[PDB]
């Protein structure tokens, strides 16, 4: 069962770190996605620090043990966002997403 | 994605919602069905694999809905039975990287927009 | 690591290595898009602009023009595996129908999955820029022909443009097709580290092959497909590294003579090189050159593998009297050498030759014993036979003697024929 | 292509390749032409003339500054003769009464004939366009030794015009003055083209040349004559393959090994690789290196054949009976291993190896039997010998089997000495 | 030059070569200092600058994730020596402490001496350009993210200075982290002149080397140490050419066979290959790999040297009759071959070949008798064995013939077993 | 280049043609000559190898004609004897580029201006 | 004995494809000259396709089986001539010529 | 760079003079003095090699001065000792570039500006 | 004992050989300093034909058999000072210096 921190904060322009934590993350690598209020989920990152052609530069990411984490540098206001990581079990067959993390900018 | 099938009924009827109009070559992808409770998180429901094996859901879902394809008209099904009133969610139709199914990578892309489902008493 | 030398035979084992085997192949197709620059023609002279469209066009059309030892045995097996793997999936994009298939699949976007008819799923890129430059730019650049225009902006910034398109042409082109590894132009680091993320294999694996990229990248190799259009198609193999950290040890061995009323007699083990251990069987790799070490790590393929008895250790613990084959070479004349180990040396020295270690401290700390001895890093920073010097690998580790007395010493020689090559010890001792 | 299976010796043999013989060398002898870039100097620090004038100026002193196992037999003949045959005419040119000869030769136009004073015939050909631009533009946009001048584009201009130069440098300087291979700096395209025309060979062979210009441009190499005054003057040796479609066979073995009251008792075929006729004999090409396949050609080289007698065939079909002394080696321990085919695969598999046929259709098809077997391209995909997997070669074409009892399993051994590297087949069996 | 031919044994011998031999190795240090590229950023869409700059970066990125048969056994000898040797060295530097000290060294002044802590003495080089025109040019000119900047010299300019960075990143990440070679970008002309004539060794020597480089290019190799912050530190390890001018001589020997009522005998030398005298002791080079001649000049490793006994020139006079163990492989299937030498060629042709030699004079001059015979450089420009035409060496020196009965027509030989690969003579002869 | 000899004759007569001051190195070339009778298409004459082996001729001219050259003076002749009225043509010196007889290739180049050699009544 | 067209027509900017025949041409090259009708032959091809400096990019051609083409591509105002190929018998010491085709352009 | 203990003193006594301030990490290179009397050519006067080991002088002062160095100050000294009228000259600091002592280098950088040192009456 | 002249001249503008000659220079390489008066010698040239960084490349020499030479190039007004050859003795373990050319620029 993947986990998260269910709100984060950071001040404009600061970098901030989202974490998944989850034990089938040592096996199978996470998806990042973030959802704009009412729009469907976006692809932000993917695998070990792969954006998506058209993610701004900003995004990267990093992983270590059973732990991942998105990193935002230089978090603009048009950052804020639900953020969603999401894996498959140790089944290999069903997947799970987090609970989700609200960012909000100040 | 010209989704459709979306609407209301009260619990205990079926329902199919089509996702459909693909722009990418709908086969040769693996596809995914994923669900929003309003306001709530995301929630795993289904997936098929390019050939149509590999039928699989989650134990929410396990014995009452049903993923099907057609690679000839380039459409997805998801077919529900004896619908429930937790089950009122957007659902949206997503597609699957993988080139082999033994591969590591679990992320989803191009999510189609939403399909309103709902029950009500 | 743990080095054992064994007297018994005048042999090191250095155990403690990784493995990482090569288990499998993965494709990606490219489609490298070079324009409509077949019509553009100049009309006014020599001029910057001409010299890199006519380079463009002269590389375009280049393409069209183109296209028991066991030792021996495994590296041949090798290569077949390789090639044969690469030639059958090539063969089978480069039908027109899958050609277009594939332009299809990447009309929209860089990068798409395809199922081919030969039922292999490959993974397909478009490599667009240049395509792009010469059609959105440089097409309405050179109106009527008149290409020496006053803007230099358009001939420094086609000369970037075309840069890869041309370097993929020059490793083609100077191999006949099949490049001997993914060079930097063929898959960028971008292109391959998305590349390694979708082969079927565990995280585990891929998070070493990501870290490790410039081993992926060496073993690999391309293969041309052709010149389609105005657009190159070439595919690249990837090494699925599929399985890691298994057991490993190195064999090494120096010629074991010894002297019985003035004639020598001598043994060498023929069983030298790479083994690896792997889901309870013993895989013996000889080549010389399909295991390479990176630290622990030993990166191996799996084609150039021979499978051997798992009774065959035996030969590293009590060759005197295992009853496994093990392959040694008999002779008669003494041979003095140094073979070196990841933890010490190996040194035979025998009749009319002088050895001596040293250190950097000082120079000479002792002359050696004739006989096969072992010299230890710990011991000696240099050894030295007859006037060639050797440096001692200096990393740290552990080191162990196993005692006995040597076999060439203990038995008898056969008396005819001595000097039999790549025997089994039996038929050269106690006759 | 037809593939017969010799049950006799577990052996296939592919025939129907065609063959592509290399029987000669020809010689282009290059002049390229730097011009007088040693009297320009520059008087206003960095700039970017000054840092490709002296990329060039560099460069071009640089160059001043260069000077039976039948296998590695053949080899060793083989690279033998390419060297020295090259090395002879280079030290034919290398006089300057020569040099001086070419360079009046080629003084009006770029490309010429002369007759060395040993007596060899070489086309002349001036790689004229970097003198051109230094003595006619260069030289006079600098004056007095302004060099950081206001206009861009003869700094652009240059950096393209050398460019040929700095690279034919940098391979020789890599190879000391030997390359390996024909690169497209040393002989462009149109270059080749035009060499390859001349060459003495009738119309035929040239039109294939012309077609696999990459193959002919792989097999070639230079040698550098050295620099006097501002050119550089090099030669290209370049292979004439004076005989095409001539038939080819290729050879493949496996160990044959057989039981007799829980003992082993081996046979592997020596004689293995490529073979092809010609006028009426036959010639045996041992080396790796050479023979390279393009679909049904085989690209060889006929310094590294050896003329293997006629009546050398009758080891592929009664080998039990031929009087020829067919090469085998011999031993106990059984080696498990897969040897590929064009055709097929040959899976030895004894002494509790766990193997077994696959395809991309859903699972694994079959368990295989013990002993020497052989798996057709069209049974399989794909087959894996204890947890190993190959592929298959996908070409289709003729299968057969020539049944017979393996000599391993009709034979007495020999009872000493039972393994033998390299014997005719009477030292091993039937004693 | 002189050459003789021993007919004893159909086999040449020539002799005069001077040696030049490997003894050493001398480490040069690079540091190449890439400056804070990694933090200047484009704002303002596609542009030249921009398309340097991210190949720049990308580079810089990317170069953070690298990181008896005496043939057989001379080379892994060799090669095994040569790498830990570099590996050895590497991990002095590695850490971080030295990286400071080394650049601590080199931060006023582009050449320095160090010492590292593992008792070792290296040189130290800067190349330091790329930084200068990063933070003294482009940082002021990209002023505020604005990379499309109207003057083009900057995108020029920038192509020039970042060349060589970019061309090592491509020769390590296609290497792995250790180089074949010493390129031009590892090591410019000037620094390899000032690199070798610091050399630990007389005048002499260095005079041959600085004369030689493209030589010591070739033999050396490098290896990366690391990216530290914005420096790239790799390290060269170059060639002690610190013995030269000692006598050298090369043995090439063909199949010597004979006939008795029909039925054929031979044996064919297997001591082939280069020899020389230092200082007394007689060292051989097995290796196909490790020796390589310019001239007059065989240039050789010492680390592949086996060290023979004196008397092993023996079997150059007295073969029938030497107590020292010459090595032969002997049987009963006359193979025909040419095996060429500086002055001449071994040409051995028996039943069912017609060999004859022939001149660009006239085409043919003489059919051969059957037998080994001896074809002197002199006496024909060409000779051909069946339908195959070597070109002979042109070279000028004396020859000898040495007369005698060959061994293959003068002993009985042995019954049993007759086909032997590598034993000493007198296990084949005189039983 | 210089040609010479071109002039009218009575039939039965003999005549001599020359091509000479050649601007490349005529001492390595192998040379031709080609001939047009007027308004007619063109026919090979005869050829010369570069050592001055190989002399060849059509059978036109089988028995009549010789083809000589001078390497000393660089000079080439052709020598005409009995002289028939159908021989009334322009004579072309021609150059034959071949480095090696048994080459495939087989054409001309270097064409002179020609001579006008006019046997007549 | 090679056979050639005698005359043939092209619209001005259209290409024209001339062809010589004759068994030989398989076993030995070819050459194609131009002649503009006062004056000494000019070779414009040779080869499988090689051309002389000065001769423009516009000409090229072609072999199969045994046949040779000349195809004049855009066809201009200068390419009026007569084009005569020529090659060799089939013991290789005679060369023949083809009688030239005439080419005219409107 | 600073150098010191230049002056006068009457011949039979002792002076040291000394070498400092190195801008070069003076810890690895071996070091040299040499001297230069008035308007005559130069002299080497004794070396120093950088572990201090090869204490090495020349025969005109073999047996008085003392090459001596402090590798943790930076400092580098010679003692003269029983100064003879002779000795009147600049003594220049200078460094050896050599990194192995058997090499075939045998120049001087780093010339320190000097330090006169007189003896007289 | 190194060797070498007294004093030479240089016509302004052109080229002079300074030469030191001495047995040991067959053995180990020189060494050549520039010393204008009253300053410290500074070298110019090392080696086989290798410049300090900063002297100009006008300077360059040559060796050959027991003799080392250095080749003034354009000699400038800037080039008058004395030359220094230098080398070790045979023994490779004491200096010498050669004395010294005195050299004018008319
Ligand atoms: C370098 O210098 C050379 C000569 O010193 C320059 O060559 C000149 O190039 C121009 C075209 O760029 C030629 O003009 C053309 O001439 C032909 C003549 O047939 C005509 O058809 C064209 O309409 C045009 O007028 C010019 O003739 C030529 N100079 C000479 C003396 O022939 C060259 O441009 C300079 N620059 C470079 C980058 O090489
Ligand atoms: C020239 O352009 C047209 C379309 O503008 C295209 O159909 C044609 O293929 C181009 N030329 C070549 C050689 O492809
Ligand atoms: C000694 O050899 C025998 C015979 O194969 C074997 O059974 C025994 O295990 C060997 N010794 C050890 C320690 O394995």
């Amino acid at each position: 069962e993947l986990t998260q921190d269910p709100a984060v904060s950071v001040a404009l322009g600061q970098t901030v770190r989202i974490t998944c934590q989850g034990d089938s993350l040592r096996n199978y690598f996470a998806g990042w996605y973030q959802q704009k209020p009412g729009q469907a989920p976006l692809l932000v990152l993917y695998g070990e620090n792969i954006r998506p052609s058209g993610i701004p530069d900003r995004f990267s990411g990093s992983s270590s043990g059973n732990t991942v984490s998105l990193t935002i540098t230089g978090a603009q206001a048009e950052d804020e966002a639900d953020y969603y990581c999401n894996s498959r079990d140790n089944s290999g067959n069903h997947w799970v997403f987090g609970g989700g993390t609200r960012l909000t900018v100040l | 994605l010209v989704q459709s099938g979306g609407g209301v009924v009260r619990p205990g009827t079926s329902l199919r919602v089509s996702c459909a109009a693909f722009d990418f070559n709908f086969r040769d992808y693996g596809m995914h069905w994923v669900r929003q409770a309003p306001g709530k998180g995301l929630e795993w429901v289904a997936g098929i694999w390019y050939d149509g094996s590999n039928k699989d859901y989650a134990d929410s879902v396990k014995g009452r809905f049903t993923i099907s394809r057609d690679n000839s008209q380039n459409t997805l099904y998801l077919q529900m039975n004896s619908l429930r009133v937790e089950d009122t969610a957007v659902y949206y139709c997503a597609r699957d990287p993988r080139t082999h199914r033994e591969g590591a990578l679990s992320h989803f892309d191009s999510w189609g927009q939403g399909t309103l489902v709902t029950v009500s008493s | 690591l743990k080095e054992s030398y064994l007297e018994e035979s005048c042999s090191t084992i250095t155990e403690g290595y990784l493995s990482v085997l090569r288990t499998g192949w993965y494709t990606n197709v490219f489609t490298l898009e070079v324009g409509d620059v077949e019509n553009l023609t100049c009309a006014d002279g020599p001029s910057l602009i001409k010299t890199e469209l006519d380079l463009t066009k002269s590389a375009l059309r280049e393409l069209r023009t183109c296209s028991f030892v066991l030792g021996a045995i495994a590296c041949g097996v090798a290569t077949a595996a390789a090639v044969t793997a690469g030639v059958a999936i090539a063969k089978c994009i480069r039908l027109e129908s899958e050609v277009t298939a594939i332009k299809n699949c990447l009309k929209k976007t860089n990068e798409c999955v395809s199922t081919l008819g030969c039922g292999v799923r490959v993974l397909a890129t478009a490599v667009r820029e240049l395509k792009d430059f010469v059609s959105k730019n440089l097409t309405r650049a050179i109106n009527k022909n008149k290409c020496d225009i006053p803007d230099l902006k358009m001939a420094v910034s086609f000369s970037q443009f075309n840069r890869r398109f041309l370097n993929v042409v020059r490793q083609f082109s100077d191999n006949a097709g099949i490049t001997p590894a993914i060079s930097k132009d063929l898959m960028t680091d971008a292109e391959l580290a998305r590349a390694i993320s979708n082969m079927p294999t565990s995280a585990g694996q891929i998070k070493l092959m990501l870290e490790n990229r410039c081993m992926v990248r060496r073993k690999g190799f391309g293969i041309l497909i052709g010149v389609y259009g105005s657009s190159v198609i070439y595919m690249v193999q990837l090494p699925i590294f599929g399985v890691i950290d298994t057991p490993c040890w190195i064999v090494k061995a120096a010629p074991s003579c010894s002297e019985k009323k003035g004639n020598y007699a001598c043994l060498l083990r023929e069983d030298q090189g790479w083994y690896c251990q792997n889901a309870g069987s013993t895989v013996y790799y000889p080549c010389e050159k399909d295991c390479e070490t990176r630290g622990d790590h030993v990166f191996c393929d799996t084609a150039a593998g021979i499978n051997v008895a798992e009774q065959s250790k035996e030969c590293n613990i009590n060759i005197s009297t295992t009853n496994y084959p093990c392959k040694v070479s008999c002779g008669r004349h003494p041979i003095s050498m140094v073979a070196l180990s990841p933890l010490g040396a190996l040194v035979a020295c025998y009749k009319g030759v002088s050895c001596s270690i040293g250190s950097n401290r000082v120079g000479i700390i002792k002359q050696l014993n004739k006989g096969c001895s072992y010299i230890t890093n710990q011991d000696a920073d240099t050894v030295t036979i007859d006037n060639t010097v050797y440096q001692l690998s200096k990393v740290e580790g552990e080191q162990h003697v196993i005692k006995g007395r040597p076999v060439s010493s203990s038995f008898d020689p056969v008396k005819f024929p001595q000097d039999q090559f790549n025997v089994a010890l039996d038929q050269c001792f106690e006759s």
